[PDB]
RNA sequence: CGUAAAGCGCACGCAGGCGGUUUGUUAAGUCAGAUGUGAAAUCCCCGGGCUCAACCUGGGAACUGCAUCUGAUACUGGCAAGCUUGAGUCUCGUAGAGGGGGGUAGAAUUCCAGGUGUAGCGGUGAAAUGCGUAGAGAUCUGGAGGAAUACCGGUGGCGAAGGCGGCCCCCUGGACGAAGACUGACGCUCAGGUGCGAAAGCGUGGGGAGCAAACAGGAUUAGAUACCCUGGUAGUCCACGCCGUAAACGAUGUCGACUUGGAGGUUGUGCCCUUGAGGCGUGGCUUCCGGAGCUAACGCGUUAAGUCGACCGCCUGGGGAGUA
């Protein structure tokens, strides 16, 4: 998983302030940078199915969180899908 | 208040859940009858016994376990009243025309024992007529002088006397029960939670009830 | 997930009247509170209470007439899979009269007798015998 | 819908169905009244005439529907704002054959070379095929290679299922517990869709000790295309790709709530002098027995097959046939 120091750096870099780990925002960004670090662990190994299953719930997650907070406040979904650097 | 002596309650996990209102429980694994819950009931039950007894009825002591027998052939004896301190036949009750014959066969060699037959023929005749005899008089005996069926039966413990407890219900007989705390009320019309197994417990239950029935009719 | 908590307001009540519970305690809301008072003056239960304040908190103490329960079937009709609505004309009665059907009118929730004397129909939430 | 036909092998998930709690608003569903319409006949309810009846006939009721108008606002829906109990994030730790890659260790089997030694070895119910005087089997030394990891070991643990046991490192998923903070319904289910999915089997390239379909011989038998014996190829092993099926079973879909008890296993944690391996609690998972209840019965029984709610899958006599 991501290591203490990483984690505190996008919470305090994402949230309205430190210790507000729960915002839409912190949870998707927090995601994100596992998601995107565990792209080179599958490029390698690309067998291990086990690990790949948390991989999606990963990413299953993330797309609700998403969903809920463009339903939300469009105007903050937006600038976070530029930030991340996520599609849609 | 703690009007009898110390006996505390008994048993340990081996117990009926339905037995949770009178329970206090507490020392060493044990569970505790609560002392105060019984004295109002059994009271109350005392009471009943005594309206049936000056009514003149029967209320059929039962304490088959050993170490509880003769004290129902005790001054529990007494009181114009019957016993069963041993082995309780089934059927005893619900099919009072079966056993109706075996008591008169005890009353016949009865007399034979002394006034009849009794020296006649082999000694092997003689002593296998005696141990069948005893055999007839500890198997049924206070009950020999009945004639009918009860209008009460007391058991000194529940689950060891089920059978007797389902047979009263059967014929709508009134039951009053001493049950522990591993026993299973609801075949009994009057509960009295309470020790069953310590002498000194069974023996003040049997005085209590023996007193408050020695005032029969007045 | 918790769907419909009238269902299980109705199911506490069953469950532990089979138990013989002397009192059921659940998760207050306004709905709940109206047909417990409807409950209550119709003598199915004996009273009814609500603590807290951020968690209400509602218990209601069941009856018991001889060793047997009072509340004899107590049954959800309306719910969220398959909505009930009734006419006036149409509103239900259970075993003949005796009993009554809680509906929830467009004057608050009251017994299939109340709502029919005032000539309103509503939505059968469920029966009581 | 455990065993009579019936829970998809297991998951993730779009559409769809359903959705905790408080306030305000709307009035779409819903409810009340009214208006218009709902042809006549027919059916039903109240009289006569055919002498009665059938039949004819006056009036009503009904036509359960639709549209519009006016109201009601509890519930469902829409809209706005909240709340923290569902759901989730963060901090510190715990146990584990969870997964993928690499390395390595000991025991044993087979083979190769050599030594010592001599007539049997092996096998079966009994035999024979087979091996052996070209020196076997037995015993000792050295070497090669493949596969699997005794003891620990445990109705023990982990995983969604299939499944996962030597030891070490690297990358990696989930679960659980303590206390506190954070978001504020973000949830449940899921046709179609996607992914994973024992063993056998298939393609290409390797590897090959033991075991062993097919095959060969020896036995048994009336026969013996077998069971037994002696050999033995594919395969079993590795990399990549396909297959997509099992008594893939708990023959028991997922999620949530509620309902007497007893005895165990395993893994956390709070307090009390640990004043040894103690005492009192509080969580997760798991085994056995049993109460009410349920069940045709067997049995299930807080891990329900009990009492309920949401959604999905499936059954409608046997054979033909899970076949054309
Ligand atoms: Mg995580
Ligand atoms: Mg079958
Ligand atoms: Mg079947
Ligand atoms: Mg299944
Ligand atoms: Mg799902
Ligand atoms: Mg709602
Ligand atoms: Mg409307
Ligand atoms: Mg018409
Ligand atoms: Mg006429
Ligand atoms: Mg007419
Ligand atoms: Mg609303
Ligand atoms: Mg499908
Ligand atoms: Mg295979
Ligand atoms: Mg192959
Ligand atoms: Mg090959
Ligand atoms: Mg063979
Ligand atoms: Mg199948
Ligand atoms: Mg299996
Ligand atoms: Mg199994
Ligand atoms: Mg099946
Ligand atoms: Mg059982
Ligand atoms: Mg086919």
């Amino acid at each position: 998983s991501l290591s203490t120091e990483a984690t505190a750096k996008i919470v305090s870099e994402f949230g309205r302030d430190a210790n507000d780990t729960g915002s839409t925002e912190v949870q998707v960004a927090l995601l994100t940078a596992q998601i995107n670090h565990l792209q080179g662990h599958f490029a390698e190994h690309k067998k291990d199915h086990h690990s790949r299953r948390g991989l999606l719930r990963m990413v299953s997650q993330r797309r609700k969180l998403l969903d809920y907070l463009k339903r939300k406040d469009v105007a903050r979904y937006t600038q976070l899908i530029e930030r991340l650097g996520l599609r849609r | 208040m703690l009007k009898a002596g110390v006996h505390f309650g008994h048993q340990t996990r081996y117990w009926n859940p339905k037995m949770k209102p009178f329970i206090f429980g507490a020392r060493n694994k044990v569970h505790i009858i609560n002392l105060e819950k019984t004295v109002p009931m059994f009271n109350e039950a005392l009471a009943e016994l005594n309206k049936i007894a000056s009514r003149k009825g029967k209320i059929l002591f039962v304490g088959t376990k050993r170490a509880a027998s003769e004290a129902v052939k005790d001054a529990a004896l007494s009181c114009d009243q019957f016993f069963v301190n041993h082995r309780w036949l089934g059927g005893m009750l619900t099919n009072w025309k079966t056993v109706r014959q075996s008591i008169k066969r005890l009353k016949d060699l009865e007399t034979q024992s002394q006034d009849g037959t009794f020296d006649k023929l082999t000694k092997k005749e003689a002593l296998m007529r005696t141990r069948e005899l005893e055999k007839l008089e500890n198997s049924l005996g206070g009950i020999k002088d009945m004639g009918g069926l009860p209008d009460a039966l007391f058991v000194i413990d529940a689950d060891h006397e089920h059978i007797a407890i389902k047979e009263a219900n059967n014929l709508g007989i009134p039951v009053f029960a001493i049950v522990d705390t591993n026993s299973d009320p609801d075949g009994v019309d009057f509960v009295i939670p309470g020790n069953d197994d310590a002498i000194r417990a069974v023996t003040l239950y049997l005085g209590a009830v023996a007193a408050t029935v020695r005032e029969g009719r007045s | 997930s918790m769907q419909d908590p009238i269902a299980d307001m109705l199911t506490r009540i069953r469950n532990g009247q089979a138990a013989n519970k002397a009192a059921v305690t659940m998760p207050s809301s306004k709905l709940k509170v109206a047909i417990a008072n409807v409950l209550k003056e119709e003598g199915f239960i004996e009273d009814f209470k609500v603590e807290g304040d951020t968690k209400p908190e509602l218990e209601l103490t069941l009856k018991y007439f001889q060793g047997k329960a009072v509340v004899e079937s107590i049954q959800r009709v309306s719910r969220p899979g398959l909505r009930i609505y009734k006419r006036k004309d149409e509103l239900p009665k259970v075993m003949a009269g005796l009993g009554i059907a809680v509906v929830s009118t467009s004057k608050g929730v009251m017994t299939d007798r109340a709502a029919r004397q005032a000539g309103l129909g509503g939505e059968i939430i469920c029966y009581v015998a």
